[PDB]
């Protein structure tokens, strides 16, 4: 309806060129707030999964301290992480600001 | 390889849940993988520690080896079933202090009676 | 059909069929190159979730550049958008160990 | 929407484990293909009989 | 929608049968893509 | 055909099946393996009407 | 051959065995699989059939 009551947005619009060609665009599997679900779920599991040994149990921790043991876990000493955990809250922060 | 010759680490990779065997058997055009996994079922929460220190002697501390620190004092699980054990040097490792360890000052485990 | 007769119009017909039919194979062929392709790179996305953002991975390269720390999953139009973060190492100074 | 077992964050020194109680066992089956059937023509046959 | 050409068409076989039939194929393949990726995305456990 | 040329060596494409194999690579030379050629066709012994 | 470091030497183990080493390792204590070693053959004999 919208390519018979507005017509083509432009010159060569292949969504109304659908009915007139005689092909579809079929929708995708999930809707965009099933997808957005599964990440937003996602999300919230990387802290308390990516802890310790076994995929079976979850450690409801926060990610500022996930983030201490994955430096940890690459050679940034205890001591180090300690002392500048508002510089590395910083450092991250830029990389994704 | 990875499935079949080895225990996988790789979540997913292999079967779901925690890969701990697979199998194979021909199939017509290919391989057919029978992947074991453990499945855990009826979780529940309980509160854990990231290490216990010595309140006395603050530098001596420890963190849980494949398991967690759980409170019951504090016993030892592991991390894929819950079944509290006495806190001992075989499932304890000596780690630096840190801010978010526990400070125990009465019943203090083997490793940290020192 | 309004200028040829039979004969002819037979002939003219057939050439914008066998145009046509040529074109939907070319489209099959690809929708099939393109599915294909975009279901390896599916085992792939799964491969960087259960690698990258659900675990730390030491595998260099796999996930971002530098050494891996934490990854993110957002959608995207026709798939999955990770977001890798990684520590990269500077101001390098030699000492003898 | 199948939502995960959800475990909430503590203001605390200590954190929430969502550890199992029980288990089972189960199994993924997987269909690898290897191969795909080899065919060869005569051409000269198939086109021209 | 011309019948003179769908006579025609009918000489090359069941064409179309096979233009529908590969992209349904095709298709499924996205959904099941589509299926097995979010199965392996989804979490068992997470936080709010 | 020589550098002049003539032609000093040839193959009798529908000779056997081997020769059908040098012929398909247009070549004197093939490496070795196994090969579909043309089949064996069989032949009208006869006829109905 | 999933028993120990290196792929060169091979450890002739009962089956059992090698089930209870993977599940040690995937986080289960030795206490509990040993107070369940009937229990986890049953619920792996469970799975397969
Ligand atoms: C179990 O006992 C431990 C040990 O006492 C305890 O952790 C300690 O807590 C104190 C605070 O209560 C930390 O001391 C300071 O905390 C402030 C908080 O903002 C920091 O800013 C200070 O850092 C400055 O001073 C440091 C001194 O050397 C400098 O190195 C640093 O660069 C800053 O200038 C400082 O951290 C103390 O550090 C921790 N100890 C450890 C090992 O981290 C712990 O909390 C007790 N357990 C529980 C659950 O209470
Ligand atoms: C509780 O959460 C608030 C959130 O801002 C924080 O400021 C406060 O310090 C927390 N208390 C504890 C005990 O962590
Ligand atoms: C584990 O789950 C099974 C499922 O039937 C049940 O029979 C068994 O009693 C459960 N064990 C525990 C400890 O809940």
């Amino acid at each position: 309806d919208d390519c018979m009551q507005q017509g083509p947005a432009s010159a060569r619009d292949l969504i109304c060129a659908q009915y007139v060609a005689g092909y579809k665009v079929l929708p995708p599997l999930m809707d965009v707030n099933m997808e957005a679900a599964y990440t937003s779920s996602l999300l919230g599991s990387i802290a308390g999964v990516g802890w310790t040994a076994g995929l079976s149990s979850f450690a409801a921790i926060p990610f500022a301290q996930s983030i201490f043991y994955r430096l940890n876990g690459v050679g940034i000493t205890q001591q180090v992480l300690s002392e500048n955990q508002k510089l590395i809250a910083n450092k991250f922060n830029q990389a994704l600001g | 390889n990875e499935c079949v010759k080895a225990q996988s680490k790789r979540s997913g990779f292999c079967g779901q849940g925690t890969h701990i065997v697979s199998f194979v058997v021909n199939a017509p055009n290919g391989l057919y993988f029978m992947h074991v996994g453990y499945y855990p079922s009826n979780h529940i929460e309980v509160v854990s520690a990231y290490g216990l220190c010595d309140a006395a002697n603050p530098t001596n501390c420890i963190a849980p080896v494949n398991g967690y620190f759980i409170k019951t004092e504090w016993s030892y699980t592991g991390s894929s079933f819950y079944a509290p054990e006495p806190i001992t040097s075989l499932n304890t490792k000596y780690v630096a202090p840190q801010v978010t360890y526990q400070n125990i000052s009465t019943n203090l485990p083997p490793p940290l009676l020192g | 059909i309004q200028r040829l007769d039979p004969p002819e119009q037979d002939a003219q017909i057939d050439r914008l069929i066998n145009g046509r039919l040529t074109t939907l194979n070319a489209f099959v062929a690809q929708q099939l190159v393109r599915s294909e392709s975009a279901a390896l790179s599916a085992q792939l996305a799964k491969d960087k979730v259960n690698e990258c953002v659900k675990a730390q991975s030491k595998r260099s390269g796999f996930c971002g550049q530098g050494t891996h720390i934490v990854s993110f999953v957002v959608n995207a139009p026709n798939g999955l958008y990770f977001m890798h973060v990684g520590y990269y190492p500077s101001n390098h100074i030699e000492v003898v160990s | 929407f199948n939502h995960p077992i959800q475990v909430d964050q503590l203001n605390s020194s200590y954190f929430k484990l969502s550890i199992p109680t029980n288990f089972s066992f189960g199994v993924t089956q997987e269909y690898i293909q290897t191969t795909i059937q080899k065919v060869t023509v005569d051409c000269k046959q198939y086109v021209c009989n | 929608g011309f019948q003179k050409c769908e006579q025609l068409l009918r000489e090359y076989g069941q064409f179309c049968s096979k233009i529908n039939q590969a992209l349904h194929g095709a298709n499924l393949r996205q959904d099941d893509s589509v299926r097995n990726l979010f199965a392996s995305v989804k979490s068992s456990q997470s936080s709010p | 055909f020589s550098v002049d040329g003539y032609i000093r060596r040839a193959i009798d494409c529908g000779f056997n099946d081997l020769s059908q194999l040098h012929c398909s690579y247009e070549s004197f030379d093939v490496e070795s393996g196994v090969y579909s050629v043309s089949s064996f066709e069989a032949k009208p012994s006869g006829s109905v009407v």
